[PDB]
RNA sequence: AGAACCUUACCUGGUCUUGACAUCCACGGAAGUUUUCAGAGAUGAGAAUGUGCCUUCGGGAACCGUGAGACAGGUGCUGCAU
């Protein structure tokens, strides 16, 4: 059985670090103490002898595990790792399609002329990358269209 | 302020209020969809050293 | 930057009496928050006491 | 050059465009024969032409939309008669000498209430 | 009776209406009811106050009243002070900041509304009826009016049958729409029951 | 107009502001095909055990003012005596007796 | 660029309105379409007068409702603003889409 | 300008009476929510949970009930009182 364990890289060669221990691995041939290698944190599936400790320390550009202390270093708490993962992803998505969706939804401007508003988001258009929210001018709530980053959730 | 050729000669609290600043915006992000127990007891770490 | 280490509606604007950009460029109303970028409306000495 | 003239009988406008070339009807990208010209007294489409103009040398580009057939073949008929702008009152008065020229202003009437086709009342009895 | 309303029929032409707002269909109704709630509750404690009209505005989620008296010292109490009396159980009904407006009118005897209760107050302290009609067609002819007319109906004097008469003045024309005739309607509660007051006054031929 | 039934009116608002709009699902797609075994059987005994109220077609859209069942106009929410006599007086906007 | 809908019961204030709605705008945009007036929608309720019987004795009403588009064509921020923000005429709705 | 229940005022039967709807008084409990049995339902018995707002906290009133009398209710009659 093998469990999870958290690794500390230098945080921007992350993948770099990554394929340097599956290849670490496939030098010191312990294909048996290793499962997965999982991506400033990098999620190692693996069991605890000091050898493969020493394996995973030698590894370049990597700190050392964070644990409760470093003779016996810590699983695995995953109290919301899914999550941070889903973040990461998401983040992507978030950037790249920037999927404008929201309806009924209280938003807040903060470009253009209509900076230091809020008011709610009518129609949303993902394809088009453009939220319809109206902003209470003088009162009355002009529909305008706003991007994701104009505006933030509110 | 700058230097004589242009590029700004920086202080020393910038770099380390910026510092407290990325940390503690990774923290709160560690505590909306945030992470496991160990992950949050380094982050909070780190923001202390700092 | 717009609310950075060094922001405009947090401390003040960097020109004397000038809120940000297009907006009072003369001695008139010193106060108001303009809507293109938040920003306080007051002289340059301001800034080192906030 | 390019002359005109409208006819709006009953709800029904048509576009009427006048020069002289072939002597052919294009009525909406459709000719005459094919769209009504084998319907229901088609003659109000020729009626001012076989009056003043007998040789025909102008082709006539017509586009109607509106209602419904004889009203657009009316409308057709005043937008004609309209469209001898060029051909004025030296042949226009002789237009007007079998009418010709009005708008033959007829609408519908309206349903009024109580009644039931704005003038027929719904049968009353005595007793 | 058989007689068209004489404001009604002269809304698009010469008399504004006494309530200008637009609303979609969504909303319509709700501003509808909260209108009504606004005209209900402030004729019922502005009794004393000689209030004629109730104009209303709604500029963009706010509420706007303009309340047309002739005792405009009255309801403000002492330097606006009631208004905002009045703006806080506005607010509560309408649910939107209310502002509150007020126009005087320095002639009571020249507008319908407040020459009915130059009437309608009196027919229930026992005077006899003709003695208040008359006043009133005297009040606006001295005035400067151009027409009047004033009908009473009911059970007035006591009676047991009911009557309906009226007196006028000068030219009340009914039927030219060009006319800016003001025309207010007003009953009086007596012992023996309602009494009808109908009031038309021709202000100018346009 | 019968004090009681406006009051038997006001209380069919509540109950269907509370059950329905957010226990009509039952009838939505557990009323649709899916596993349509008992399943769906006992969702269709379980809305019976409702109220005999807080279904939508139990309300009667009665007059805003004077409460009266027929003659109602969704387009304002009074009754066709109470339009006319408001509509005269200027207490609705934009409209007048108008004739084409 | 940014469409503007504009829809009030009166048509003199609407159109009215209209004047100062450019007059705000090719002040400093100095670029409008033009006023684009829109077909009107007529909603027409007919319905009884009397408290009982004589279902013969009704009155027609219609309540008129106008649009106007004058659709402005520059979007720099200083016009943005003077149509956006400094909405004018209480009475009047005034909906934009950019 | 729209009755399957609703509407509905009519009928049989089951019910409650200061009442379903308003103001007032004295008490007690945030209000609310979830769920179970008995019942044709109205209702009855609960069982759980929540326990917020201003403070003189001996509070008060948004809100649910129980008792008090004023009263409330009436699509009951008379259009030949209006």
């Amino acid at each position: 059985k093998k469990r999870w364990y958290v690794v500390q890289a230098f945080s921007g060669f992350e993948g770099r670090v990554a394929t340097s221990l599956r290849e670490h691995i496939k030098l010191h041939n312990m294909e048996d103490l290793f499962g997965e290698v999982m991506v400033g944190y990098v999620l190692v599936q693996m069991v605890m002898n000091d050898a493969s400790w020493h394996l995973v320390r030698s590894v370049p550009r990597v700190m050392g595990f964070i644990g409760g202390t470093s003779d016996r270093p810590a699983p695995i708490s995953d109290k919301e790792v899914d999550a941070i993962m889903n973040r990461l992803q998401q983040v992507g998505d978030k950037p790249r399609p920037k999927t404008l969706f929201e309806p009924g939804e209280m938003v807040r401007v903060n470009d253009g002329p209509f900076a230091d508003f809020n008011g709610v988001v009518e129609e949303v258009d993902y394809e088009k990358s453009r939220l319809k929210v109206s902003v209470s001018i003088f009162g009355r709530a002009t529909p305008v269209e706003l991007d994701f980053s104009q505006v933030e959730k509110a | 302020v700058p230097l004589d050729g242009g590029r700004f000669a920086t202080s020393d609290l910038n770099d380390l209020y910026r510092r407290v600043i990325n940390r503690n915006n990774r923290l709160k992000r560690l505590l909306d969809l945030a992470a496991p127990d160990i992950i949050v007891r380094n982050e909070k770490r780190m923001l202390q050293e700092a | 930057e717009r609310d950075g280490l060094f922001c405009a509606r947090i401390f003040g604007p960097v020109k004397d009496y000038e809120c940000l950009c297009g907006k009072y460029k003369r001695l008139k109303h010193r106060g108001v928050i303009c809507e293109k970028c938040g920003v306080e409306v007051t002289q340059t000495k301001v800034r080192r006491e906030r | 050059n390019q002359y005109y003239g409208t006819g709006r009988r009953k709800s029904s406008a048509a576009r009427v465009f006048i020069k002289p070339g072939n002597g052919k009807i294009v009525i909406n990208q459709r000719s005459l024969e094919q769209y009504f010209g084998r319907e229901t007294a088609r003659m109000v489409v020729r009626q001012p032409l076989e009056l003043v103009d007998m040789v025909e040398k102008l082709d006539l580009y017509i586009t109607v939309k509106g209602g419904g057939i004889s009203g657009q073949a009316g409308a057709i008929r005043h937008g004609i008669t309209r469209a001898l702008m060029e051909y004025d009152e030296s042949l226009r008065s002789e237009l007007r000498k079998a009418g010709f020229v009005t708008r033959d202003a007829r609408q519908v009437e309206r349903k009024k209430v109580g009644l039931r086709k704005a003038r027929r009342r719904p049968q009353f009895s005595k007793r | 009776g058989q007689k068209v309303h004489p404001n009604g029929i002269r809304l698009g032409i010469v008399k504004p209406w006494n309530s200008t707002w637009f609303a979609n269909t969504k909303e319509f109704a709700d501003n509808l009811d909260s209108d009504f709630k606004v005209r209900q509750y402030l004729t019922k404690e502005l009794a004393k106050a000689s209030v004629s009209r109730i104009v209303i505005e709604r500029p963009a989620k706010s509420i706007r009243v303009t309340i047309h008296t002739a005792r405009p010292g009255i309801v403000i109490g002492k330097k606006g002070e009631d208004v905002e009396k009045l703006r806080k159980v506005v607010a509560d009904i309408a649910g939107v900041p209310a502002q509150i407006n007020i126009a005087e009118v320095r002639k009571p005897e020249l507008d319908a509304k407040l020459v009915a209760d130059s009437i309608t107050s009196q027919l229930e302290r026992r005077v006899m009826f003709r003695r208040a009609m008359k006043r009133a067609v005297q009040n606006a002819m001295r005035l400067g009016a151009k027409g009047i007319k004033v009908e009473v109906s009911g059970r007035l004097g006591g009676a047991e049958i009911a009557r309906t008469e009226w007196y006028r003045e000068g030219r009340v024309p009914l039927h030219t729409l060009r006319a800016d005739i003001d025309y207010n309607t007003s009953e009086a509660h007596t012992t023996y029951g309602v009494i009808g007051v109908k009031v038309w006054i021709f202000k100018g031929e346009i | 107009a019968k004090q009681s039934m406006k009051a038997r009116e006001v209380k069919r608002v509540a109950l269907a502001d509370k059950y329905f709009a957010k226990r009509a699902e039952l009838k939505a797609i557990i009323s649709d095909v899916n596993a349509s075994d008992e399943d769906r059987w006992n969702a269709v005994l379980k809305l019976q055990t409702l109220p005999r109220d807080s279904s939508p077609s139990r309300q009667r859209n009665r007059c805003r003012q004077t409460g009266r069942p027929h003659g109602f106009l969704r387009k304002f929410g009074l009754s066709r005596i109470k339009v006319r006599e408001a509509a005269m007086r200027g207490e609705i906007p934009g409209l007048k007796k108008a004739s084409w | 660029r940014i469409r503007i809908r504009l829809k009030a019961f009166d048509h003199r204030l609407i159109d009215q309105a209209t004047a100062e709605i450019v007059e705000t705008a090719k002040r400093t945009g100095a670029q409008v379409r033009g006023p684009i007036p829109l077909p009107t929608r007529k909603e027409r309720f007919t319905v009884l007068i009397s408290p009982h019987v004589n279902k013969d004795a009704r009155d027609q009403y219609e309540i008129r409702t106008h649009l106007r588009l004058v659709d402005i064509v520059e979007p720099t921020e200083k016009t943005v603003d003077a149509l956006m923000r400094l909405d004018l005429a209480a009475g009047v709705d005034v909906q934009i889409s950019l």
